[PDB]
């Protein structure tokens, strides 16, 4: 009751909370990140055709969140209906590619947006600072490239897996394996939380120690970089520490029960839907906020 | 101070009486007798190449006598020798001060003049029996920066100035030949008679002269624009030129009725003009804006016959080749387009 | 491609090369930093030029500070109209300005009723409110310090300002005078102003003018990333 | 002034490498390329190699491809060629030769005195129909130059070279692109041709302008000679 | 007195360019007609040429 079997023992859940909370969300969270991040690239594509290394990362950007956000409403069917994946077995795995990669991808480009900005304010007179689109264009298809390859393992899952007659492509199921992308998924919070926090803080200082911040124009910036450093911390923190509380109760007390297993699996996986308010919000803060 | 005031009065009364004179053969005009003339139609012309590689502001062209090779000038201290009909760079020419506002090509095609803020005119020799391109003279007689120069032949070159003179140089001693003193406001433009007998200079003072180059003297002087003229050039048929000014409009003189023909100006315009050329039949009247665009006029009724909308940036220097298949435009985005 | 004769694929290999040498040579010009010195004669510019760097039109100069190369274009000599060559220094980093606090009672020769501190502030109210320079900022010197502090002793401030009410102390007349020149700029938001008092100051200079400089390249450098 | 030396040469054993440099002065040697050009004892011209400007492009004639290397020293003007398993057909007098392409230039506008190396013990084919034609003072001559594939080009141009070769020096550029008279050479050669045949004409012929005569394509690689013409008096 | 100079010569200036003899408008209109009609057909840029003959074609 309430376990199901995986490669090894692993307890998965099914219940009606989700669907009562996550599909609304969901649809809000969809429409308004679609119609943010396709005005975004119409934009940055058409509207404006004087490009640079900045706006070549800003399009990188962009362009995962919107591949991102063209896979939610697979979610919202398999959500609608409690967990019954009724779609094929390529979209399974096909969707969780995009998924992990996608969520990858912006994270790695708005670490990289983080360290330009901290070598264009404490290091003015860098090479850094001057570089042509071509190398801009290489970096960013290495950093492609890595989170490609970072990703491919998911694309041989052995097809949906079924619990009794129904079926799911979740692979955040609690489960008593010690599977790697569980590690990766800590460490894509908490490595670039402290490059962010080291270069937003720097950043902070030195503006602030050149009395540069009494210029009237500076303070929307300083506020703009906290805000980034702030919707990054509140997007990412509730889904790590739902996983760790996970993580204790498994080293802890065992496989043997899943009732708080079961209470934790509602709350993670009511935490993840916030993820995507990061995919929904850079779009304002990110393109539109700034001054041309 | 009264001697003075009578040759005031009597300068004011030889104005009175030239005025007098050009009413006396000012009896019809160019509009009134084209009256009748079938307008050409709309003239749709678009760009068969771009020219990239500078990297700032085009300040001037010039085409070669063959219609093929050509050169422009820009603020990041180069000159670039282009060939037009496959975009290939024949040759790269770094200048020792890069505040060059003005080039030239030789009609034989051996030498590319250039000046600017240094206030000295540089010839290059192209064809020499070493690979590269060097320096074969310096002209440093004038004392203000150099705003044009036009070759006459290997030998002669004239140059115009922002110390309200022009001079003409011979290249192998060096030397100013003759000096030319009428202006009293920088010398902005000059242009060549087909038979490089006379020339015209437009300056700061919103007046246009007719040099002779043999004697040195001014002959004519044509009045009319109400700010500086910024371009000048002659009528293919040789007795006349068109002038165009800050004011946004185009003028038309001709040397034998020694007065205005007609105007080109339309509500809509409001920037100065950069540059003016005609076509090789004298029928259309090109001109550079600053308004990021080119306007095409019919010369002979002052109604526009089409616009050349390419350049995010002023258009700095436009040309016409010698057999009129193609009309070049430079600007401050620093690229140059072949419009045919 | 193919259809290319063999010296038509050599030429467009020259051309390639060309366009090599070109880009390494846009780059190299990138790296620097170029100022225009402005100002009366009498000014000191001549002080000032060469206390950073240690037969008409324009002079360059080249420095070096901090491993950051310059280069300070003098047009002095420049006898004609400003309007129809000041356009060609659109886009320098910024505009160094050179005024002399001694002649605040000295007139100038070409006409006995225009005061020189007055000419000096028309020349900087037209540099300032010009339509190619709205965004460049300005190094502001003042430089006869020394001579001001000693002809204040006997010359009033009333000779060139009527409505001065301070006193003969040089500190509070020297902020009086840098209140009038800053306060000839209308633009307020888009640039500052950077003012200095150096007589005879050595090494100072060229430290005040890097700090000017860092800043205008920061402002700068945030106007690529769209953060500003 | 323009100066071109060959170093080397001498007496090589067949299977034995030997090496050849050439050292410039006077000119912009990095903007020219460079090219080798051999002539055995009484025979006519053979291109060898070619290398461009910044050595980006290199050509070998299929003679001697695999064998020799062609390279360029640009701080020292200095240009090499290597040449490895010499075979008893290599003895010849090695030439060098500066060549610079772009719009109206003049190419193989220099030999340098060349330099012998002698071994102890499809293709454009260039026909000359004569090879001795006795001449006076005074009087016109025609050599005629007869190509099997046609010189002419979607771009109007005609590649055909003329060279003169006299008694004890090394070639010279008459006519390049078959109708433009070289730098230096008196007005009284012309070229005159159209697609496939091709002539060169003398008005006034003088002592000092007998020799022998070649006739050169530049439509395609490998560059191939005409055999030359002998006007003796 | 050193314009005086200047001024006499500015007035023999205005004496020299009197005595040029003009020509009445409408001659020189008729002129400038004319060359325009007689080389209307050699002229590229009023009247397109075939893409067969157009260099930058
Ligand atoms: C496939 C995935 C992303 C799990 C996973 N991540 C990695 C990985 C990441 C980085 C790295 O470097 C290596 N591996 N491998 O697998 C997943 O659980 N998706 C689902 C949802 C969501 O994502 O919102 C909604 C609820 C149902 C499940």
């Amino acid at each position: 009751h309430f376990l199901e079997i995986d490669k090894k023992n692993c307890c998965v859940f099914r219940d009606d909370f989700i669907v009562k909370v996550l599909p609304p969300v969901l649809g809000l969270e969809f429409i308004f990140g679609l119609l943010g991040n396709g005005l975004a690239l119409w934009i940055f594509c058409f509207h404006l055709k004087s490009w640079k290394s900045s706006r070549i990362f800003l399009f990188n950007l962009a362009v995962a969140d919107f591949l991102l956000i063209i896979c939610l409403p697979f979610l919202m069917d398999n959500y609608v209906r409690r967990w019954d994946w009724k779609f094929g077995d390529i979209p399974c795995r096909l969707m969780l590619f995009m998924l992990a990669m996608n969520r990858q991808g912006s994270i790695i480009f708005l670490t990289v947006v983080a360290v330009d900005r901290y070598f264009r304010v404490v290091h003015p007179h860098h090479a850094l600072n001057k570089i042509s689109n071509r190398t801009a264009a290489i970096i960013s298809c290495l950093l492609w490239g890595i989170t490609i390859g970072l990703t491919v393992h998911l694309l041989k899952k052995k097809m949906p897996i079924q619990n009794g007659g129904a079926n799911l492509c979740s692979s955040f199921s609690i489960c008593h394996t010690f599977q790697w992308h569980e590690a990766m998924f800590l460490l894509e919070f908490f490595l670039p939380l402290g490059i962010i926090l080291f270069c937003s803080a720097r950043i902070i200082w030195s503006l602030r120690q050149r009395q540069m911040d009494r210029h009237a124009k500076i303070k929307r910036a300083i506020t703009f970089i906290m805000v980034v450093a702030i919707v990054f911390v509140i997007c990412f923190l509730p889904s790590v520490v739902v996983r760790i509380r996970i993580f204790w109760l498994l080293h802890t007390s065992g496989t043997q029960n899943c009732e708080v297993y079961r209470s934790v699996d509602l709350a993670f996986f009511i935490t993840l839907s916030f993820t995507y308010m990061n995919s929904m919000l850079d779009p304002v803060v990110y393109y539109f906020s700034s001054p041309s | 101070q009264s001697e003075l005031d009578q040759l005031r009065q009597e300068a004011e009364q030889l104005k009175n009486q030239i005025r007098d004179a050009r009413k006396a053969c000012a009896d019809a005009t160019l509009s009134q007798i084209t009256n009748n003339i079938d307008p050409v139609g709309r003239i749709q012309m678009r760009t068969r190449r771009t020219l990239r590689g500078h990297l700032a502001k085009i300040y001037a062209m010039h085409w070669g006598t063959d219609s093929r090779l050509l050169v422009s000038a820009s603020q990041d201290g180069k000159l670039i020798i282009w060939d037009s009909y496959t975009t290939n760079k024949v040759h790269a020419i770094p200048l020792r001060s890069s505040w060059v506002m003005t080039c030239a090509y030789a009609p034989s095609g051996n030498y590319v003049a250039c000046g600017g803020l240094d206030n000295i005119c540089s010839i290059y020799n192209l064809k020499t029996r070493e690979g590269n391109v060097r320096v074969s003279r310096e002209l440093a007689g004038h004392t203000g920066y150099l705003s044009c120069c036009r070759f006459l032949d290997d030998n002669q070159i004239v140059t115009s100035s922002g110390d309200t003179t022009c001079a003409l140089w011979d290249i192998e001693t060096g030397q100013q030949t003759t000096t030319f003193t009428g202006h009293t406001g920088d010398v902005m433009s000059l242009s060549l008679a087909p038979d490089t007998r006379l020339f015209v200079s437009g300056a700061c003072d919103a007046s246009a002269k007719l040099w002779d180059v043999r004697e040195g003297m001014c002959r004519q002087t044509f009045t009319g624009h109400e700010s500086d003229i910024n371009a000048i050039c002659f009528f293919p048929n040789g007795n006349a030129f068109a002038t165009g000014s800050d004011d946004a409009t185009c003028r038309l003189f001709d040397l034998r009725a020694d007065q205005e023909l007609m105007t080109y100006s339309h509500d809509n315009i409001i920037c100065g003009i950069t540059s003016v050329s005609f076509s090789k039949s004298g029928r259309l009247l090109l001109a550079g804006y600053d308004d990021f665009n080119c306007n095409v006029w019919d010369a002979l009724k002052a109604d526009r016959a089409g616009v050349l909308a390419g350049h995010d940036n002023r258009v700095s220097c436009l040309g016409v080749t010698d057999d009129g298949m193609a009309v070049a435009t430079g600007s401050w985005d620093s690229f140059l387009k072949i419009w045919n | 491609g193919c259809t290319l004769s063999a010296e038509d694929k050599a030429a467009v290999e020259r051309s390639k090369m060309i366009d090599r040498n070109l880009r390494e040579d846009g780059e190299k010009a990138a790296r620097e930093v170029k100022l225009l010195l402005l100002g009366a004669g009498e000014s000191g510019k001549n002080t000032i030029v060469k206390q950073m760097k240690i037969t008409t039109g324009i002079v360059e100069t080249h420095f070096t500070f901090k491993d950051l190369h310059f280069k300070m274009f003098d047009v002095g000599a420049q006898r004609s109209e400003r309007k129809k060559w000041i356009h060609c220094f659109e886009g320098v980093t910024a505009i160094i300005f050179c005024v002399a606090l001694s002649d605040y009672d000295l007139v100038l020769a070409e006409d006995e009723e225009m005061n020189r501190m007055h000419a000096s502030m028309k020349l900087f109210d037209s540099i300032c409110n010009n339509k190619w320079f709205t965004d460049t900022s300005i190094i502001l010197f003042l430089n006869k310090k020394d001579l001001f502090e000693e002809k204040i002793k006997k010359s009033p401030l009333t000779i060139c300002y009527p409505e001065y009410a301070g006193s003969n102390t040089y500190e509070e007349a020297a902020a009086y005078i840098q209140c009038q020149f800053e306060d000839l700029n209308k633009r307020k938001d888009t640039k500052e102003i950077y003012t200095h008092f150096t007589c005879s100051t050595d090494t100072k200079n060229v430290q005040f003018v890097f700090d000017a400089v860092t800043d205008v390249i920061i402002k700068n450098n945030l106007k690529d990333c769209g953060l500003f | 002034m323009v100066q071109l030396v060959e170093s080397g040469g001498g007496l090589v054993q067949p299977g034995g490498s030997r090496k050849l440099s050439c050292s410039a002065s006077g000119f912009a040697f990095s903007s020219f390329g460079m090219h080798w050009v051999r002539q055995a004892p009484e025979k006519g011209l053979e291109w060898v190699a070619y290398i461009s400007s910044g050595s980006g492009t290199i050509y070998y004639a299929d003679t001697v491809k695999g064998r020799f290397t062609i390279s360029r020293d640009d701080p020292k003007n200095t240009l090499f060629l290597q040449m490895t398993s010499l075979r008893s057909e290599d003895t010849a007098m090695y030439y060098c030769v500066r060549s610079i392409y772009y719009y109206g230039s003049s190419p193989f506008d220099f030999w340098g005195q060349g330099t012998t190396l002698t071994v102890s013990s499809s293709d454009i084919v260039m026909t000359q129909a004569t090879s001795s034609v006795p001449v006076t003072p005074g009087e016109s001559v025609s050599i005629s130059c007869r190509s099997s594939k046609s010189l002419l080009h979607s771009n109007g141009n005609t590649y055909l070279y003329w060279f003169l070769q006299r008694p004890g020096q090394s070639p010279q550029l008459l006519i390049y692109r078959m109708s433009n008279l070289a730098s230096g050479v008196p007005d009284r050669f012309s070229g005159s041709g159209s697609g496939t045949a091709f002539t060169l004409t003398i008005s006034r012929l003088e002592a000092e302008d007998v020799g022998v005569y070649y006739c050169m394509q530049h439509l395609e690689y490998p560059l191939t000679f005409g055999a030359g013409t002998k006007l003796e008096l | 007195t050193a314009s005086i100079a200047q001024a006499r010569k500015l007035v023999e200036q205005l004496k020299m360019e009197a005595n040029i003899d003009r020509i009445k408008v409408s001659k020189a209109a008729a002129d400038l007609m004319a060359y325009c009609e007689a080389h209307a057909k050699e002229d590229p840029l009023l009247t397109p040429v075939p893409a067969s003959e157009n260099p930058f074609r």
